[PDB]
């Protein structure tokens, strides 16, 4: 199974985060309303799960994963926020989220 | 409703039969498609009826709401892409062409400052708790 950073968006004590977990027929879609700064700007995914997340949304997985709907670059988990941040800050400033 | 009006005896009244409900929704959605945010010409609607759907912002399911409250016009993929989730649970996702944080700013606008929405919609639209818990559809029917 793989984790994708699908979105981000900045808020004034965190940031929202949705995370797909697909594996070979599945996109699970985990939405994090709101995770702590300290979290996010240390890189520190291994904490991401400790909070709290919507019910995923289970659909079929998709045949690709480059960017979002909105056009944002999509990045693996292990990759880091950091890496998700440094790729889309100047589209996610047009959209609101930055 | 003078712009429904103008717009009913252009198209006749055969067509106006079948589209007047979306044909509504158009007109309270300013002629965008609250999902995308994409213009909806309205000659389109009125030639490709079908394009364009009536999507329940809240499934009825959690929501038992079948009135205008909780109806908005949208096309036919954001309409398949949401699914059952809310439009926040929608726009969060990859699958959105739009973020949350300019949906949200819109909605606001279209109630608060145009009057368009009822409270009601504006609160359907910007529901931002997962209504699969069971006390989110524990509060849904209890509001009732
Ligand atoms: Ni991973
Ligand atoms: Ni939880
Ligand atoms: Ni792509
Ligand atoms: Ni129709
Ligand atoms: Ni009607
Ligand atoms: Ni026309
Ligand atoms: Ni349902
Ligand atoms: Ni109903
Ligand atoms: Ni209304
Ligand atoms: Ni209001
Ligand atoms: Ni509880």
């Amino acid at each position: 199974s793989v984790k994708y950073i699908s979105n981000m968006s900045k808020q004034e004590k965190g940031y929202r985060v949705y995370v797909n977990v697909v594996n070979e027929d599945t996109d699970k879609g985990f939405l994090f309303p709101s995770v702590p700064k300290e979290v996010i700007e240390n890189d520190k995914i291994d904490e991401l799960f400790n909070f709290e997340h919507h019910k995923p949304y289970v659909q079929k997985a998709k045949s690709r994963y480059d960017k979002n709907g909105i056009g944002y670059k999509i990045v693996q988990l292990d990759e880091g926020f950091q890496k998700f941040i440094e790729l889309n800050k100047e589209k996610m400033k047009e959209n609101l989220d930055y | 409703n003078e712009r429904i009006e103008e717009i009913i005896r252009t198209t006749g009244k055969e067509n106006a039969k079948y589209l007047i409900e979306k044909i509504k929704l158009h007109d309270m959605q300013e002629g965008k498609c609250l999902y995308s945010l994409e213009a909806i010409p309205l000659e389109d609607l009125l030639n490709n009826p079908f394009n364009y759907e009536v999507d329940h912002i809240i499934p009825r399911s959690v929501s038992f709401d079948n009135s205008f409250n909780n109806k908005v016009l949208v096309k036919q993929e954001e309409n398949s892409k949401k699914g059952n989730r809310t439009p926040f649970q929608y726009l969060s996702s990859s699958d959105s062409k739009i973020s949350y944080e300019t949906f949200k700013k819109h909605i606001l606008n279209l109630a608060k400052g145009k009057g368009r929405i009822s409270k009601t919609k504006k609160e359907y639209l910007l529901e931002e708790r997962d209504i699969n818990r069971f006390s989110v559809q524990k509060d849904f029917i209890n509001r009732n």
